[PDB]
């Protein structure tokens, strides 16, 4: 369980290039590869959880999160093992068809994760948001399998979607994230985030209660948007948007 | 109402140890021993017994407010002898009595059966 | 996955055979008839690199699976004594 | 991080005391099973006493070999005795302790052969002593002809024949009225003490005994009975039985004892 | 491949674990640190469910195996960790985890708390284990919130071989200390697919079951 301290935007994929260099002259650090495969869970409907206590609202119903690391082996066609694997593979990442598809994901069926809708109150200057989070490591049975365990408990497969990106680590734990996001279904690949990358700054910390850290944290959040002025416009997005609870649905992207 | 549960007289709760040690401050070798989930019937056993250890110097017990089931022990031994020994002679000579007990009572029981 | 971590990881690798704990082996075969010839298997480490640990491990003749002797020594006069102990042990057993 | 002159002379002393222990202790290993469980409430009557118990598997179960080594500020020497521990309801308890035998030997001499044959001889002299715990339960007396008895030729001599220096035959002496567990109308008859002979590479178990007078009854055959009468001690005779386990000896006595 | 078996007495005295302490004392070559291990069961408060659904859901925590919870349901099994040493380094880096997990036990009973709720908890604490020639022998007292419950006896060995002699041997020295009612299980959940915690989990579930 973390209070994760973030701000968001977006850039044009023209500034791309640009852009990645200058974040190299501020950190003093490279870019890293990364991507990764999330699966959000819904509970069933065809189970009537009358437990929800409708006279005192004690809990909502909520959708859970379970990602993966997907080795680049299923990303790259067979056009692409010449380039070595570095960042500008993104450059060619422009287009709506990918190499991974439904049937492969299919196949495949990690970290769970829940989340709540961040803190009400307008002088908040950072999207403060409220994590609990766990691991799953290996499993055995007649049945041992993600949908066979998110089916015991209650859950049943919703969507799903896969991002690709590069990281940056700047001091005190700050980490920069620029993504690419690829929904996916049994009709087609379809790239949400067409001609653009989505920015996302972001701390961690693992005690609500420090206050003194939280200070710390939203000091150095606004110091490095601060920073950015003029280039890139990091904003604090919508409280009503980072909703993820089943009884509305909405799904910031 | 306000009338607490009866259960919670023999049933503890999570996170409640049955015992609790606690050195004494003002004597030597003198400790305090809480008790939880229990009354005068353990309490009296024990200070009965435990005033025949000619080690044993002090040794008083207390049930502060009748509403609560816990009680307080205290007891004071020679040097080079640990209270926590003495508690534990008390308990296997009260066991040794008890057995003792029974099976003359078993025997008696019997014999009378055969007499019935 | 990256270029430059997988750059780091083989730059610094290529430098294990020098970082590396040193370690030696030394079998030793001693000539016996009735088809019985005992090993003598000493190993020699460094695990701090400073002190030296002795491994030593005797298979007398009699199966190739039976170790006599597995001890481990760090002390040089101890393992002289040793040593001394199983010669006159293996004279006396060519002596009976 | 030490704070008194008197903590660092009794840490000296540990380092000496330990220092030794584990020498020692390795001497034992390299070659025997030590027991770092067992703990005594009161140390053994023989200045640092320790104690080691050490034993070997194939051993009778509660026997240990006790080593209780005194180290003094200049010198240093080591009891070795025999013993049976018990460990009842989290206790243990020194269920029986030997002090005729107690082997009183400086720390310079000993050696790897001396161990080994420590090792060897061991095993009989547990296994007297054992058959000598079982004739107390049995409340039977007994003494132990040693290598020292048996070199002063103080014992018969038809019993040391066939003893040629072997660590197979023990020979034991027991009263006879307390093989007989009070029989004193044999007293008149038999002489008052015996021998039991136990060779474990024959593994057989001979009882002899020597009439205190000649009987005429010896001129007859009793070669029906299982007793053979000694060549050269006519008045001696014994009985001769084959025996596989030493945990039911004590019934052979009792057949001997029938005979 | 290590092999383990556990055996569950429900009739025994608070000193039958001395007893058999010392009744294996001759052979006991060491003693290691002592363990502790959790057992709770959660239940399933939806009414609209198959029949062929189970309701409950078992939980096991092991303390000593670097503090894993095992889930069980219908002969499946689910093992989650909460050590942040224990993260396999690719979800950190990517950014699938924050890196600072929790219990699963606390996801289950603060968040699912309206599907899931709980029932029992049986722990143990404070147990002792024993080196023997080739085996390891963990003993310990189990309590539930009345009081007493039995004792717990988990073998482990590594080579299996000769395990079914050890185990007899083990009966047999249970047998004459008169504990004649204990139940034993060295069950394989999977003949094809061998997880040992997993293993572990199921063999206590079939254990500790009434």
């Amino acid at each position: 369980m973390v209070q994760q301290l973030s701000l968001f935007g977006s850039i044009g994929d023209d500034g791309y290039d640009l852009l990645i260099s200058t974040l190299t002259t501020i950190s003093g650090n490279p870019p890293l590869l990364y991507n990764s495969l999330c699966t959000v869970w819904k509970p069933n409907p065809s189970y009537d959880v009358e437990n929800v206590n409708s006279r005192n609202q004690l809990v909502e119903p909520n959708r859970i999160k379970l990602s993966k690391e997907v080795p680049f082996s299923y990303l790259i066609d067979e056009t692409m093992m010449d380039k070595p694997l570095n960042f500008r593979i993104l450059k060619s990442f422009t287009n709506d068809k990918i190499p991974l598809n439904y049937a492969m994901t299919r196949n495949i069926l990690w970290s769970l994760q829940i989340s709540d809708i961040p803190a009400a109150g307008n002088n908040r200057s950072v999207s403060m948001q409220t994590i609990a989070e766990t691991i799953i490591l290996s499993s055995a049975g007649k049945n041992s399998s993600v949908s066979s365990l998110m089916n015991g408990l209650g859950y049943v497969f919703e969507f799903q979607y896969l991002t690709i990106g590069v990281k940056f680590f700047m001091k005190h734990g700050l980490i920069l994230e620029l993504q690419k996001i690829w929904q996916i279904e049994e009709a087609g690949n379809s790239q949400i985030t067409s001609g653009g990358f989505l920015l996302k700054a972001y701390i961690n910390v693992s005690r609500g209660t420090d206050i003194d850290r939280i200070n710390y944290t939203e000091t150095a959040l606004m110091n490095l948007k601060k920073e950015l002025q003029g280039y890139i416009e990091l904003s604090v997005p919508d409280r009503q948007s980072m909703d993820s609870r089943v009884a509305h649905g909405n799904i910031l992207i | 109402m306000n009338a607490p549960d009866r259960f919670e007289l023999f049933l503890l709760g999570e996170g409640e140890s049955k015992l609790k040690i606690d050195p004494d401050t003002k004597a030597p070798n003198a400790v305090v021993i809480t008790f939880e989930k229990e009354d005068h019937t353990l309490g009296n056993l024990i200070r009965a017994e435990l005033l025949n250890d000619r080690k044993v110097l002090f040794a008083a017990y207390k049930v502060e407010h009748p509403f609560f089931a816990r009680f307080k022990l205290r007891i004071q031994t020679t040097e080079g002898y640990d209270p926590k020994d003495a508690l534990k002679n008390a308990c296997n000579s009260i066991i040794n009595k008890l057995g003792a007990l029974k099976t003359n009572f078993e025997t008696e029981w019997n014999l009378q059966t055969l007499a019935a | 996955d990256d270029e430059n971590i997988t750059k780091l990881n083989k730059e610094i690798r290529a430098f294990d055979k020098l970082l590396n704990i040193p370690r030696r082996e030394l079998k030793i075969n001693l000539p016996l008839t009735e088809h019985k010839s005992p090993n003598l298997s000493l190993m020699l480490e460094s695990p701090n690199y400073c002190n030296a640990l002795i491994h030593i491990k005797f298979s007398a003749g009699t199966e190739a699976n039976a170790v006599s002797f597995d001890t481990t020594f760090s002390d040089f006069k101890e393992v002289e004594d040793f040593l001394h102990f199983i010669v006159a042990e293996y004279i006396q057993q060519k002596k009976v | 991080r030490a704070e008194g002159p008197e903590e660092l002379a009794r840490i000296l002393q540990q380092l000496k005391l330990d220092k030794i222990i584990h020498v020692l202790t390795t001497m034992f290993e390299n070659t025997w099973s030590c027991s770092r469980i067992i703990k005594i409430d009161k140390p053994i009557r023989t200045l640092l006493q320790r104690d080691l118990f050490i034993r070997l598997p194939h051993w009778p179960l509660n026997w240990y070999l006790i080593l209780s080594i005194i180290s003094s500020k200049t010198s240093c020497v080591v009891e070795k005795r025999i013993g049976k521990i018990v460990s009842q309801r989290g206790k243990w308890n020194l269920k029986y302790l030997d002090n005729s035998n107690v082997m009183t030997v400086k720390l310079e001499s000993i050696t790897y052969q001396k161990i080994m044959i420590l090792q060897r001889t061991i095993l009989n002299r547990i296994i007297n002593h054992m058959l000598i715990d079982s004739l107390n339960q049995l409340e039977i007396r007994n003494k132990i002809c040693s290598s020292e008895m048996i070199n002063e030729q103080k014992l018969p001599q038809y019993i040391i024949q066939g003893s040629n220096t072997n660590d197979n035959i023990s020979i034991i002496t027991l009263e006879l009225e307390s093989f007989l567990e009070g029989s004193k109308a044999l007293n008149s008859i038999l002489e008052s003490s015996m021998f039991l002979r136990i060779d474990y590479s024959n593994s057989q178990i001979r009882l002899y005994a020597k009439f205190k007078r000649n009987t005429m009854m010896i001129q007859c055959q009793i070669d029906k009975l299982y007793i053979h009468f000694v060549q050269e001690e006519p008045l001696a005779f014994y009985l001769e039985e084959s025996f596989t386990n030493l945990g039911i000896i004590v019934q052979y006595l009792t057949k001997f004892r029938q005979k | 491949m290590g092999k383990s078996a556990v055996i569950f007495v429900e009739r025994a005295t608070p000193a039958t674990l001395t007893e058999l302490k010392d009744a294996l004392s001759n052979s006991i070559l060491s003693v290691r640190d002592p363990w502790s291990i959790d057992f709770r069961t959660y239940r399933c408060s939806i009414k609209n469910l198959p029949a062929d659904v189970s309701k409950l859901m078992y939980s096991i925590t092991f303390h000593h195996h670097g503090r894993q919870t095992v889930l069980i349901k219908d002969n499946s099994a689910m093992v989650t960790t909460a050590a942040a040493a224990d993260i396999p380094p690719a979800l950190v880096f990517n950014g699938s985890s924050t890196g600072v997990p929790e219990s699963i036990d606390t996801i289950l009973s603060s968040k699912l708390s309206n599907i899931w709720m709980q029932r029992q908890l049986i722990k143990g604490d404070a147990g002792e284990t024993l080196i023997l020639d080739g085996l390891t022998v963990r003993l310990v007292n189990l309590f539930s919130s009345t009081g007493f419950k039995g004792l717990l006896i988990e073998l482990q060995a590594d080579e299996a071989g000769e395990f079914e002699t050890k185990i007899a041997g083990i009966e047999g020295h249970l047998a004459e200390i008169r504990a004649k009612e204990y139940k034993t299980s060295s069950d394989s959940l999977g003949p094809d697919t061998s997880n040992e915690i997993c293993d572990l989990a199921y063999q206590y579930v079939r254990a500790l079951e009434l």
